[PDB]
């Protein structure tokens, strides 16, 4: 009754956050990956100064 | 996810400050080695009317 219950509450919570909060999660890790480039150039332009 | 744009930007902000200091240095150098690369043409210039001029007098 629970994991009915409980998991159609979940699943309707997830798909509503999801639709969301995929959007905010691409907007979110689209950035980190930029944070990871803008390092890896940082220690270049270091090495290089 | 504002707070990640506060992050990123002060990243950029480093890359030019080296990108800035990395140019300013090499700048430096060039004035010398367009400095010292005449005065070794000149060089080159008297060593070779010395090397004809002694045989001339010879």
């Amino acid at each position: 009754t629970s994991m009915k219950i409980q998991f159609k509450t979940a699943m309707p919570p997830t798909e509503v956050l999801l639709e969301s909060i995929q959007s905010k999660v691409e907007s979110i890790e689209q950035l980190q990956r930029k944070l990871q480039h803008v390092q890896p150039l940082e220690q270049q332009n270091n090495e290089m100064c | 996810d504002s707070y990640l744009k506060h992050q990123e930007i002060v990243l950029d902000t480093l890359l030019p400050q080296t990108v800035s200091n990395q140019w300013r240095i090499n700048n430096d150098y060039i004035r010398q080695t367009c400095t010292i690369v005449e005065e070794m043409n000149i060089q080159q210039r008297k060593q070779i009317n010395d090397l004809e001029i002694y045989r001339k007098r010879l």
